[PDB]
RNA sequence: UUUUGUAUAAUGGGUCAGCGACUUAUAUUCUGUAGCAAGGUUAACCGAAUAGGGGAGCCGAAGGGAAACCGAGUCUUAACU
RNA sequence: AGGACCGAACCGACUAAUGUUGAAAAAUUAGCGGAUGACUUGUGGCUGGGGGUGAAAGGCCAAUCAAACCGGGAGAUAGCU
RNA sequence: GUAACGGGGCUAAACCAUGCACCGAAGCUGCGGCAGCGACGCUUAUGCGUUGUUGGGUAGGGGAGCGUUCUGUAAGCCUG
RNA sequence: GUUUAUUAAAAACACAGCACUGUGCAAACACGAAAGUGGACGUAUACGGUGUGACGCCUGCCCGGUGCCGGAAGGUUAAUUGAUGGGGUUAGCGCAAGCGAAGCUCUUGAUCGAAGCCCCGGUAAACGGCGGCCGGUCCUAAGGUAGCGAAAUUCCUUGUCGGGUAAGUUCCGACCUGCACGAAUGGCGUAAUGAUGGCCAGGCUGUCUCCACCCGAGACUCAGUGAAAUUGAACUCGCUGUGAAGAUGCAGUGUACCCGCGGCAAGACGGAAAGACCCCGUGAACCUUUACUAUAGCUUGACACUGAACAU
RNA sequence: CUUUAAUGUUUGAUGUUCUAACGUUGACCCGUAAUCCGGGUUGCGGACAGUGUCUGGUGGGUAGUUUGACUGGGGCGGUCUCCUCCUAAAGAGUAACGGAGGAGCACGAAGGUUGGCUAAUCCUGGUCGGACAUCAGGAGGUUAGUGCAAUGGCAUAAGCCAGCUUGACUGCGAGCGUGACGGCGCGAGCAGGUGCGAAAGCAGGUCAUAGUGAUCCGGUGGUUCUGAAUGGAAGGGCCAUC
């Protein structure tokens, strides 16, 4: 319902994108987690986008 | 207002004992950890039971609750 | 494959794939055609005049299928690593 | 005359070696946030057609 | 005939005689049979014409992959036990 | 004088009986309305089918009318008998 | 219209229990015949002194045949 | 007067009268790819459309909605036009990632751009609408006026009271708690007219109590000619049961010598018409509309046919 | 090169005038002893009207169609996909317009891991204190809790608290279960890289089971796989995703 879809994007400039959720209401500030790269082969930080 | 129901699950216990079994096959689909996990015997996420070796199965009564394990003996 | 009007499986399935214009005119020789040429040489040209491959193909490899007994000199044709080796235990020459 | 193929199953199923058909799997095309990874990964390949659906697909695909 | 079910008060037929309904063409798959066999076979056409020529083509002996491509392997994957 | 009155011809058709494999695919008998008018009638002509005509009832258009008849598409289609 | 034993009739020819007998089917056995499916020994393009067994049937599936007209066989054969 | 030729003649249609509305004449409108024709060889005292329907008294209030009409500051808005931006290509420069003029080219879509719709006013004999609350007030566009009313309209209802009858669900008169009258889809009356609906009375009667007799045409017999529907086959009874559930045909039982003729209609689920009702089929056809998608017609604008001067 | 005055000059506009296009169902002449038609002269209109293409609005005037099924007939009412229980006859499965309830989410912590902990209720005593606020002890032992229905589970806790974290990872996957199928589900283990823990190890989201939508068309990021003479590019494919 409210909570709406993100992309969060590799900041290693792959292009690779996982794909989640967040409820913008609550909690508003952007995501930011290291996830897998595959491109690099490496865990990196993503960011929200989209 | 009574017109309902959901598609039955189909849970149950799969494989008795003294079944042999390869490594991998449900032995038993629960709600809830009905059946425990014993010897070569890993409990999925939705607890089902699965045999982790090739074996036979056995049912047993262990503990101070009196509680049901699955385990699986090498054959 | 009407189904009684569910929805039928080539039309439940996705589409897939494009087709490519290079594999009409691509073909594969097998071993045992190297010795149904005429004159000892093999090529495209020679490969049509012995009736191996259609008007229309361009590309041509062999490939290790048969047996190869005699001499035979290929050119201008792709050959896998197998039919190379067996070319070459008969006394034949590959050219690019 | 010439049987006429059914154009779409001609863009949905290859014929094989042994005779059977393969296809791309369904569900994969755009609902894909809420699938879990595992789901998608055992999706992505092809798969054979099933013997109650390769009678429908043999009709289907007669110069296949 | 149709039905779960018909002596049925369910349909059909007044009787006889004549006619009256799974065919033909082309494709394709399977079975039998015959010829040839890693080969099989021609179409149109020519032809003093069911001969003979015509192998243009078609199927088969190699598959995998969306494809390039590789090839008894190939695809998937950075790579597969 | 009168779309006045009674009433034959003429034009109609309110009631009843008959008849309903009829004498007749709409009539006969007995009664009944108009009967110088928006009347009636002969001869010829014009309006044609999604059209005509209609003091209007979906009425009439060759015994056929919520879309005539003939021929064609045509062996339409019929998951029904 | 008797019309609540099928009827006649029945004090048993009704009910209970116990016995021995009989009737009773297209069931089973007897004798004769046909066909199929097998397994067998002599044997061989097989059938049989054999042997066991099977043989209701709609929709439907499979197997084998009869008969009609026409073509060759056939200017042959039959026929005033 | 007209009307469903062939089950409806009427309260239905028409009508004289009235009102609204359009129409200035190459009229509106209609038939027509068009030419042309009717309207009309007429000209607003005319012609078309629409509604009501002699005549008498009349015809109340509402322009909020839909429609039409008129006017407009402004908003949005098509075709056409094409400012700016982005991308492809390659001259060239590049010890090169790459950059990249001109031309052609794909894409964006600044600006101009009419009616329409939004907005304001009129119009109800346009489509239509016409209250509650407590013994002043809310709402509305306004709150049913005159007249009529158990009515062709009143469910309860055979409303109540009266008239007429011995007895009156009908009729007549009055009442008013009008389920659910009402003023040109007209309201209320109205002399005359009517093969019009309802009620009552005099006369008359075989309508009836309750049928009798008679005269003719059939029916019946004789001679002549000579159909039809229908029909699986019949050696074609009653009853009780049974049974695809209502039996000449089954079971049990009763009765019954064989065959005609005159009659009657209780059965042969009698004959006639592949039920019209009901349901169904992704059936058909007609009609409606603010269902969808279209379109003729009408209307707006741009370009062409299509030009010259002049002033701002 | 910044800015700013004018016209011959190019089209934009309003207006007025004009005539030669175009109209005349005005008059007179002729073809012609002819209310047609045409030509001509003249008047009246006049770049308007009107016609062609394109365009916005209107448009039951006309046309083609659609307007579901289930259903103790049909209609009106209800329902239609998913999850929990019961009917359901002690494996699975099992119908009715049978009996009862829920879902169409939520959470970057409410996930992962390490360490720690243990409830409801009542009894008694105690400042404001009431039958029920916090504190102290006692009985009690899950009568609590679980993000949201129900069932089944949970003390090794799956319930509560805190520290560090992103395994809500990428490729695969022996082997199973459940589906007519499309599919759905569980899964040890291998490769890569990572979090927590001294370590053994745990982690491919959450106590489990609802929280969902095939295909086609198309949009975005990546990928030189293809690229219709050749080099590009457009378009197409593959991967991620709307």
């Amino acid at each position: 319902g409210i909570r709406e879809k993100i992309k969060l994007v590799s900041s290693a400039g792959t292009g690779h994108f996982y794909t989640t959720t967040k409820n913008k209401r609550t909690k508003p500030e952007k995501l930011e987690l290291k996830k897998f790269d595959p491109v690099v082969r490496q865990h990196v930080i993503y960011k929200e986008a989209k | 207002r009574n017109g309902r129901d959901s598609e039955a699950k189909r849970l149950g216990v799969k494989r008795f004992g003294g079944e042999s079994v390869l490594a991998g096959s449900i032995i038993v689909r629960q709600r809830g950890t009905k059946f425990h996990a014993g010897a070569n015997v890993g409990c999925g996420r939705d607890h089902t039971l699965f045999a982790k070796a090739d074996g036979k199965v056995k049912f047993e009564v262990k503990g101070p609750k009196n509680r049901k394990f699955i385990s699986i003996e090498a054959e | 494959g009407f189904e009684g009007g569910q929805m039928p499986l080539y039309r439940r399935l996705p589409k897939f794939g494009f087709t490519s214009r290079k594999a009409a005119i691509t073909a594969e020789i097998r071993l045992s055609d190297l010795a149904k040429v005429e004159g000892g040489v093999v090529d495209l040209n020679t490969l049509k005049a012995a009736n191996i491959i259609g008007i229309q193909i361009e590309f041509a490899k062999v490939i290790l299928a048969g047996e190869v007994t005699t001499p035979v000199t290929v050119r201008g044709l792709r050959v896998t690593k197998g039919a190379r080796a067996a070319i070459e235990a008969a006394g034949g020459k590959i050219e690019e | 005359p010439k049987i006429k193929t059914v154009r779409g199953a001609a863009k949905r199923f290859k014929k094989t070696g042994k005779g059977g058909f393969k296809h791309k799997h369904a569900n994969l095309r755009h609902i894909l946030t809420k699938k879990a990874t595992k789901r998608k990964r055992h999706l992505r390949p092809k798969a054979m057609v099933s013997k109650g659906d390769l009678g429908l697909v043999i009709a289907c695909l007669p110069y296949a």
